């Protein structure tokens, strides 16, 4: 299964069925027929498949990457270190793209789960989405199709220069 | 097919006009080429500029769908005036009347 | 009385309202006889080579080949550069190019000016 | 939760099964239309179950079951969103398609390509249910283009007829202009909201949303055939009567209104789009009704009727009543389809004679078709406590007591009177009076398929409006406190329209001959709209496509400036270089000239 | 739908609609009865007869063939040719 | 003005065509049958009033004025029979009209399902190839020099032969295959 | 990359020592084996490309083009074996050798890490193509078409050689990885302006760009069927690949220097599309459709955004497949009716139903019907150009009409209506033609299921 | 007018006459059948099906889903220690020497 801390969900609160009439609803009868004719053979087949899988067990692992020095401590026109720095930067870039994807999935899940009170009950998810979108836009936007670590470093240097200059104007 | 059957340059002398009208299978006094303004028309005739919907729908054609006959000199915009495309057939009321009424 | 029907480019005059149909001169009769003779000659040739039981293939039409050669391969040798052709080529060739270049240059200059001043809304824009 | 999703996706997979069944065929299928009809009826039951579950509880679900493509930040998955709209529109469409396919298996019995016809109808239903259950914009675009292409094929079913091909190409052109609008809306949504799914669109809730609403309104104008892009809907009934019954009456043409229904928060938070789409809908319904006043082809009359109904749906969207518009969709599909089945029955019983001036006295000869057509006309006009009364009248109940355009309200009331007028025109000319058909009479309607399907849609048009109006939950505040001269506006308008059109028909019974006026010729020639534009817009394109682009630029000038002027320059230089007479004296004079130039002028010796 | 036609059936049809004409005596006409020769009719009456043929059999005869049919048997032959009878 | 039998249209033919189209348009305007009968008899009287006219130019002027009258008095959408051009089901079944020479490309496995039909087809092709040279030799000796002046075709003159150019007018597909 | 070059060069003894009756079978079998072998280039990593040696490499942009080329060769072998059935055996072997040499040159052009090697084999692809066009073309105008094609390409691409040698002398290397890590910005000067023009104009001609496209409606028409496949499915994409490779070094001058050329395509893809509305020739219609699609690719490359790059990759692959299929259908019709004009043969659905189904499906994939990869590429280019400017969507949307307005038009006059009476040599469809259509189309619809393998190197 | 010696254009050959079971590949029937079998075997059942199976089971193409797993680590770290979910700087601003001005 998945991890509930990365993908949060509130505990559900299901009301009890308290009917006010005498006509039997077909939903309960159809549900009982559903666990009779459908759920039992499906669960039996899954139990057999799980037994066959428990007969032969093997594992796989999540690949771990150690930290290589980045482009800020790389000599210019020294491809041996810049290649590793650029590979690390591209791996980080893909990881951040999936992080923003996770936050978008959280926001959509919150909206669908809350339904008609989504614009009040999903303030925290919207704030998290705004924060991660702002940081992604300040980190990776307007680079082009030929993006590299040097362009990102130049953009960050220009942003810090602008921030320092704007601080100096208002000091 | 022989080289003297293809269209040529614009005819000026009357004998070239007669030979062109003989080439296009039409009468000499019915053959009016396009004006020589240097737009590449050459000696191809200027037809009366009517759509294929205006032809007789009951006379048996060689091509019944196109309403056309084998060997007839076809229009310069025959691919424009087919029955699947723009029609020029007369309307019960006038064109300017239609435009004025719709715009108003 | 009745409104007279006038022709247009997209609405031609009816055949029955054409005065030239009612002209019964002998020259018109000769012209229609010659036209019918030409049509009968072409129809006879077509249905003579079309009803042949031995032939299997395509009854080729010289008019179709003539039309294709006039439409495609005869445009250039009958073209002469004069004032009309040059003005039409310059008007319809580099006119829209200049127009769209100016439009897109103006819009992108305004957009870049708004973006670099922090005015345009670019809050959630992270896919470009 | 597990019963819900399983049964819904079983409905979808059951619908897509016979396509694989016919594509993997080798033999001659043992009545494949019966297999398709049985499959669709079973799918109707299987989709009736979760609709009942939603009615009981109020369950809305989203299944993002297959991840498709991660375009860096964007993630596209096969996502089905089933809410109020999808779950109440799927079984109505399935019921209507069941009736339409039974009528088709009776009506198209002599066609040797009947299996292809049933496969095409199934493919259209598959694309429509892909459209209505889509969550992201890509899947709904897939359904949009799918129903467009299937409409093209079904209109050009009789491919030997040039009019069918022309109508199909025209419908494609107008649907592609709608696609231009849809593409612009998708472009704005991706660029400004970083999403294509509806959840993030509704959560972010932009305020400067004029441009995406303009694009969606353009798409709805193209697909639902509003004003400006209307004439494909009347001109595209060259195909079979089941095709016009399912495609252009009940299911496909409400896709634009459905698309605007899905985006109801964005339209509810903007007044400019509401105002302009209200004006567009009122213009459409008035124009189409006034065109339908003096039409003589029965299928053309019903085409203009359903376009006027779509205009009314646009109007009630424009006054912030989207659920009323959806209820009007579900109400209108029944009797519009049923009217088309009745029209097809009369066409088949009179040997493909569609002109209304050659039919009459069919009240007693075809009693079941007469009864169904009378009930359908009464439901279309807005007879109380029929199906239309449960939606259409309520629309007028919101059209009067709201902050609306005055002219739009006046022309939609005039349009309502015109609907009454052309409905009783259909009733009088088709059914009452004296016969006008040829002397050999082959009138028959005794087939189990046609009778059963007409009976099913008759029960639907009698009771389904009541059932749905009493089963749906209240999604808005109903407006009921209103004066008596606003409450009975629609009924009085319909009654006066009945009186005026009965007087009109009685004056046609008089023994007098009169020449037509300009208003009659304006309403008979379709407002002169498919006569001017369809002759002007192609012409101004096609000459521009031949004289300028094909001939002047590509074949003449681009051929002139780059290759041929250069070739002429090199030919001229080559002729000037090798024009030598082979005289040694001139060569040595040139040697002396070269030496003198190199010494005195060019200064090569320093 | 569309019951088959036959030569004696269409002949009975054209004769049956022909004796319902007030300009024609039903006790004189036959299947080779010319209109302006054996019956003394008019060209306009022939036009009305052809329009009656069109309104009877449900298909329109073109004018260039309407100006040629001069006897009931000729109308029978034209309808037989246009409808492909007696396969 | 475009006919396979005659080069032109005579005055009486124009008057008859005008009467035909005027009666059809009047039937379109006058949907009920008794009203149509009243105004059709009125139109018949109006055409019979100027029947015995001997001045040709007066008849031509009356014809032109009647054409102007008719064009002013058209139905914007007149009644068209379903199979006539412009009708609802005109050229509808042209997708089903497969020419017979495709039967020459049939496989022998599917040709074995219809033995007698293909025997009859073989004897028909034999008759055509037996009569073709007789038809063309009749065609050369009948028409005058300089090409035929009219599109009309001669019939079978002698005995035991077939009319010239008959194959594509006899073996044409049915209206409803 | 030696595991694909060596079997391709061993195909020549295979086709030169075979019998007079089994050259086609052996060549088709072994080229299909090479196409199966080609799938081992999908070992792509999210950060690093696949580098084989100092001479060859393959990232995720070259891989779909390589797979398409080595899949396309057997298709040409099956198509071009009917109009060469009566040909002499030695000339048949020479034709097959020309096809083999063209494939070898292409698949080592797409993998060269060094730029002058890419230029050398990018121009070595001229000789077999030109020989095929001017030798096995049918009519008189094949010689003029060959002259136009060769001279447009070379006169556009000699300054590219001069600029590449200047780059080698200035930067010190022409390896693409070194240039990826040693790239310097290009300032504003006239020298850099003509540097950009010299680097771009060769690919502008080979794309083709509107105004330099005059060699396409000749060379795509006079050539035989296999020549049409390579002309429409690889070489245009080869110019696009070279453009993608060489636009790396031309920053940031491109941000204004691409300003005219975009217009030259943005209007251009309108005009050529309108030409398809009034074309009397089927092959010319397909050629002008190719011009319009590749102009859209030009705009996508020139605006240089990631979405545009993935749209350009998907669009190039899908357009290559669709144009090859359309050329096959047109060649089948030309073989049956012995004329290329579109209006001569009509109503072919009544006689050839399954080929009409293939025609319908090919036309549907031509007008970018979702969820095909044609629509994916067109859509992504549309999103990127909308991000570039707003009014561009108008220039997209009108095109979205006109494309369908010819495609279904191409569907109607060739398949719908009443058939031509006097044409009675319409034989039933062979198994070879149907197999060719299925092998052209089924990979495209299967690629609609998993498109992520053709979405470029920055997916 | 007298003209040069030249063979007339041969008539168009039909492969279905001498071979009604022809697949259109060759005139020889055995060669025809073997060419059809070779094309259908090595095209559909060797490249198409096995290629679709190969592409469907590519081992984690372009590391794509791996990054998703890494995200499921990183957020799990960064939501547990109270750190910001994402920083606005790609590199550490401490180790960047801005030019003085």
């Amino acid at each position: 299964s998945w991890d509930k801390d990365v993908y949060p969900e509130p505990p559900r609160r299901t009301p009890a069925p308290s009917p006010q009439t005498s006509l039997p609803n077909p939903i309960t009868y159809l549900t009982k027929a559903f666990d009779l004719l459908v759920d039992r053979p499906v669960t039996l087949v899954r139990e057999f498949i799980e037994r066959q899988h428990a007969k032969n067990k093997y594992y796989y692992y999540h690949r771990e990457f150690r930290r290589v020095p980045d482009i800020t401590e790389c000599h210019e026109k020294d491809v041996l270190c810049m290649f590793e720095a650029e590979m690390q930067w591209k791996r980080d870039y893909k990881v951040d793209q999936e992080i923003v994807n996770i936050i978008q999935e959280r926001l959509k899940a919150c909206q669908q789960r809350e339904g008609e009170s989504h614009r009040q009950n999903c303030a925290k998810e919207l704030q998290q989405f705004t924060q991660v979108v702002k940081a992604y836009q300040d980190r990776y936007h307007d680079l082009g199709a030929h993006y590299s670590a040097r362009k990102c470093l130049a953009k960050q240097k220009q942003r810090m220069l602008a921030e320092r200059k704007a601080t100096k104007e208002a000091a | 097919i022989t080289k003297d059957m293809l269209p040529g340059p614009y005819p000026k002398t009357p004998e070239e006009r007669a030979a062109a009208a003989k080439k296009y299978n039409m009468r000499v006094e019915d053959y009016e080429p396009y004006p020589d303004d240097g737009m590449g028309y050459g000696d191809y005739p200027k037809l009366p500029d009517r759509s294929q919907q205006e032809r007789d729908p009951w006379y048996d054609w060689d091509h019944p769908d196109l309403r056309l006959n084998w060997g007839e000199p076809m229009h310069w915009d025959l691919d424009m005036y087919i029955r699947n495309r723009v029609d020029t057939s007369p309307t019960p009321v006038n064109w300017n009347l239609m435009c004025k009424h719709l715009f108003g | 009385s009745f409104p007279k029907y006038e022709p247009s480019r997209l609405a031609s005059l009816p055949t029955t309202l054409d005065p030239a149909e009612y002209d019964i001169s002998s020259e018109t009769r000769k012209a229609q006889a010659e036209r019918l003779a030409i049509r009968s000659r072409l129809k006879r040739e077509y249905q003579l080579q079309y009803n042949d039981p031995s032939r299997r293939g395509v009854v080729e039409d010289p008019a179709l080949i003539r039309w294709t050669c006039a439409r495609s391969a005869n445009v250039y040798p009958n073209f002469r550069p004069n004032t009309k052709t040059s003005l039409l080529g310059a008007l319809f060739g580099i006119g829209p190019l200049i127009f769209w270049y100016y439009v897109f240059k103006t819009d992108r200059d305004r957009k870049e000016k708004l973006i670099q001043e922090g005015k345009l809304d670019r809050t959630f824009n992270i896919s470009y | 939760m597990n019963l819900f999703s399983s049964l819904t996706l079983v409905t979808l997979i059951l619908l897509t099964m016979p396509i694989a069944a016919i594509n993997f065929n080798t033999h001659k299928f043992t009545n494949y239309p019966l297999y398709v009809k049985t499959t669709i009826s079973c799918a109707f039951i299987t989709s009736m179950i979760p609709t009942m579950m939603f009615i009981h509880t109020g369950q809305e679900m989203i299944i993002s079951n297959w991840h498709w493509l991660t375009i860096q930040t964007l993630k596209l998955s096969l996502s089905f969103k089933m809410d109020f709209f999808s779950m109440m529109f799927v079984p109505v469409a399935l019921f209507v398609t069941w009736s339409i396919m039974e009528f088709s298996m009776w009506y198209m019995h002599s066609d040797p390509n009947i299996n292809q016809f049933f496969k095409y109808l199934l493919l259209f239903l598959i694309t429509m249910l892909i459209l209505v259950t889509a969550n992201n914009l890509f899947q709904l675009f897939i359904g949009w283009e799918g129903v467009g292409i299937m409409s093209f094929l079904l209109i050009g079913w009789w491919y030997g007829r040039t009019d069918a091909n022309t109508a199909a190409l025209q419908a494609i052109l107008y649907n592609r202009i709608g696609d231009i609008g849809f593409i612009l809306a998708m472009a704005w949504f991706l660029i400004n909201l970083n999403t294509w799914d509806l959840q993030q669109i509704f959560m972010l809730n932009p305020n400067d949303s004029n441009l995406p609403l303009m694009g969606l309104i353009l798409a709805a104008t193209g697909k639902s055939a509003q004003f400006g892009l209307h004439p494909w809907l009347p001109s595209a009934m060259e195909g079979p009567t089941p095709v016009s019954a399912l495609l252009h009456s009940s299911t496909m043409v409400v896709a634009g209104i459905f698309l605007l229904i899905r985006f109801y928060p964005l339209t509810e938070n903007n007044k400019f789009g509401q105002s302009i789409m209200l004006c567009l809908g009122a213009m459409t319904t008035l124009f189409t009704a006034m065109c339908a006043l003096t039409q003589n082809d029965i299928k053309k009359i019903i085409a203009f009727s359903t376009s006027s109904q779509l205009g009314l749906m646009m109007v009630t969207i424009g006054i912030n009543q989207p659920h009323l518009a959806f209820l009007h969709i579900c109400t209108h599909a029944f009797f519009k389809a049923m009217l088309f089945m009745c029209s097809g029955s009369i066409i088949h019983s009179l040997n493909d004679e569609q002109d209304i001036r050659k039919m009459g006295g069919l009240f007693k000869a075809m009693p079941f078709t007469t009864t169904a057509l009378i009930i359908g006309s009464l439901a279309l006009t807005g007879m109380p406590f029929l199906t239309g009364f449960y939606s259409k009248d309520l629309i007028i109940e919101s059209a009067n007591t709201s902050y609306t355009n005055a002219w739009a309200l006046l022309m939609t009331l005039v349009a309502t009177s015109f609907t009454a007028i052309y409905s009783t025109r259909i009733i009088f000319f088709a059914l009452l009076g004296q016969p006008r058909f040829p002397t050999l009479i082959n009138i028959n309607e005794n087939n189990p398929f046609l009778i059963n399907s007409i009976k099913r849609l008759l029960i639907g048009s009698l009771f389904a409006g009541f059932i749905i109006s009493n089963n749906i939950p209240p999604m808005t505040i109903p407006q009921m406190t209103m004066p008596h001269y606003l409450k009975m506006t629609a009924l009085t308008v319909t009654i006066l329209g009945f009186i005026l059109a009965l007087e009109i028909s009685n004056t046609t019974h008089y023994l007098k001959f009169n020449y037509p006026s300009n208003t009659f010729k304006f309403s008979n020639l379709l407002g002169y709209y498919p006569t001017i534009m369809h002759r002007l817009t192609p012409y101004m394109n096609l000459t521009m496509s031949q004289k300028s682009a094909s001939s002047l630029l590509d074949l003449i000038w681009l051929e002139t400036i780059l290759p041929k002027t250069i070739s002429l320059a090199q030919m001229k230089m080559s002729t000037t270089i090798t024009s030598q007479k082979g005289l040694i004296k001139l060569y040595f004079l040139s040697f002396l000239i070269t030496i003198l130039i190199s010494t005195t002028l060019l200064n090569f010796h320093e | 739908d569309a019951p088959p036609l036959t030569l004696e059936g269409i002949k009975d049809r054209v004769l049956y609609v022909l004796k319902l004409y007030d300009k024609i005596d039903p006790e004189k006409l036959s299947v080779n009865s010319h209109f302006m020769k054996d019956l003394g009719l008019d060209s306009l009456d022939q036009v009305e007869i052809i329009m009656a043929m069109e309104d009877e059999f449900g298909f329109e005869i073109p004018d260039i063939d309407a100006e040629k049919l001069m006897c009931p048997q000729e109308i029978v032959d034209y309808i037989a040719d246009k409808k492909d009878v007696y396969e | 003005a475009f006919l396979p039998s005659a080069a032109y249209l005579t005055h009486q033919q124009k008057v008859l065509q005008l009467y035909k189209r005027a009666l059809r348009h009047l039937e379109s305007r006058c949907v009920h049958r008794d009203k149509y009968r009243y105004f059709a008899c009125l139109l018949r009287a109006r055409f019979d009033e100027h029947k015995n006219e001997k001045d040709m130019v007066k008849a031509t002027q009356l014809l032109r004025e009647a054409e102007k009258e008719f064009w002013h008095g058209q139905h914007p959408q007149p009644y068209i029979f379903p199979e006539s051009p412009g009708g609802t089901s005109y050229e509808r079944y042209e997708c089903y009209k497969v020419p017979e020479w495709c039967l020459d490309d049939w496989h022998p496995s599917e040709k074995a399902m219809y033995p007698d039909y293909f025997a009859k087809r073989e004897q028909w092709k034999k008759l055509r190839r037996e009569s073709w040279e007789r038809e063309v030799k009749q065609l050369q000796e009948e028409t005058p020099v300089g090409g035929p002046r009219t599109e009309a075709l001669p019939p079978a003159r002698k005995q035991g032969d077939l009319p010239p150019l008959w194959w594509h007018i006899v073996t044409r597909p049915r209206e409803r295959p | 990359m030696l595991k694909y070059i060596i079997p391709t060069m061993m195909l020549m003894p295979l086709t030169w020592l075979s019998k007079n009756s089994m050259i086609w079978i052996n060549t088709t079998l072994h080229s299909l084996l090479i196409s199966l072998t080609s799938l081992l280039l999908l070992n792509q990593f999210g950060d690093n490309s696949l580098n084989f040696s100092l001479t060859f490499f393959s990232d995720s942009l070259s891989t779909p083009l390589l797979i398409l080329t080595m899949w396309l060769l057997p298709l040409m072998l099956m198509a071009s074996q009917h109009h060469l059935s009566k040909e002499n055996l030695a000339r048949k072997k020479l034709f097959i050798s020309m096809l083999i040499l063209l494939q070898l040159f292409l698949i080592m052009t797409f993998t060269a890490t060094e730029l002058i090697f890419f230029y050398i084999m990018f121009e070595a692809t001229l000789v077999p193509t030109l020989i095929i066009i001017t030798r096995w073309g049918n009519q008189t105008e094949r010689l003029n078409a060959g002259l136009y094609f060769l001279f447009y390409t070379l006169a556009g691409s000699l300054p590219l050689l001069v600029a590449l040698i200047y780059i080698q002398n200035t930067m010190g290397s022409l390896n693409f990885l070194i240039l990826q890590y040693w790239v310097q910005p290009m300032p504003n000067s006239w020298s850099n302006t003509f540097m950009w023009l010299a680097c771009m104009m060769a690919f502008m001609v080979k794309m083709p760009l509107y105004g330099l496209h005059l060699w396409l409606p000749k060379a795509h028409v006079e050539a035989p069927i296999a020549g049409s496949m390579v002309l429409a499915a690889i070489l245009l994409k080869l110019g696009g690949y070279g453009m993608m490779r060489i636009t790396l070094l031309l920053n940031p001058i491109t941000d204004f220097m691409a300003y005219p050329f975009i217009m030259l395509s943005l209007w251009g893809m309108i005009m050529t599309s309108s030409i398809c509305l009034r074309q009397t020739d089927l092959k010319s219609l397909i050629a002008y459709s190719s011009v319009s699609h590749m102009a859209l690719v030009i705009v996508a490359i020139l605006i240089q955004t990631p979405w545009s790059y993935m749209g350009a990759t998907a669009l190039m692959i899908a357009h290559g497949l669709t144009s090859s299929m359309l050329f096959c259908l047109a060649n089948s019709n030309y073989e049956r009716v012995h004329s290329r004009t579109m209006i001569l043969a009509r109503g072919l659905q009544t006689l050839l139903p399954l080929m009409a189904a293939w025609w319908l499906l090919a036309s549907l994939t031509n007008l970018a019907l979702p969820p095909s990869i044609n629509l994916i590429g067109e859509l992504f280019v549309v999103m990127s150009t909308f991000s570039w400017s707003n009014i561009t969507i108008i220039l997209m949307g009108l095109n979205m009409v006109i494309t369908a307005l010819y495609s279904l038009y191409m569907l109607i006059t060739t398949q719908r209506g009443k058939h031509t009476h006097h044409i009675n040599n319409i034989l039933p469809s062979f198994t070879r033609e149907n197999a060719l259509m299925s092998l052209h189309m089924l990979p495209l619809l299967l690629l609609s299921l998993n498109p992520k393998i053709i979405l470029g190197p920055l997916y | 007018t007298l003209r040069w010696q030249e063979d007339p254009e041969p008539e168009d050959e039909n492969l279905y006459e001498k071979n009604p079971d022809s697949h259109g590949y060759d005139k020889d029937p055995a060669v025809d059948v073997w060419n059809m079998r070779v094309v259908f075997f090595f095209g559909f059942s060797i490249v198409l099906v096995l290629g679709s199976t190969f592409v469907a089971y590519l081992p984690d193409y372009r590391m794509q889903e791996w990054a998703r797993r890494e995200a499921e680590r990183l957020v799990k770290y960064r939501e547990a220690h109270g750190l910001p979910l994402m920083e606005s700087n790609c590199f550490d601003p401490s180790k960047i020497q801005l030019p003085e001005d």
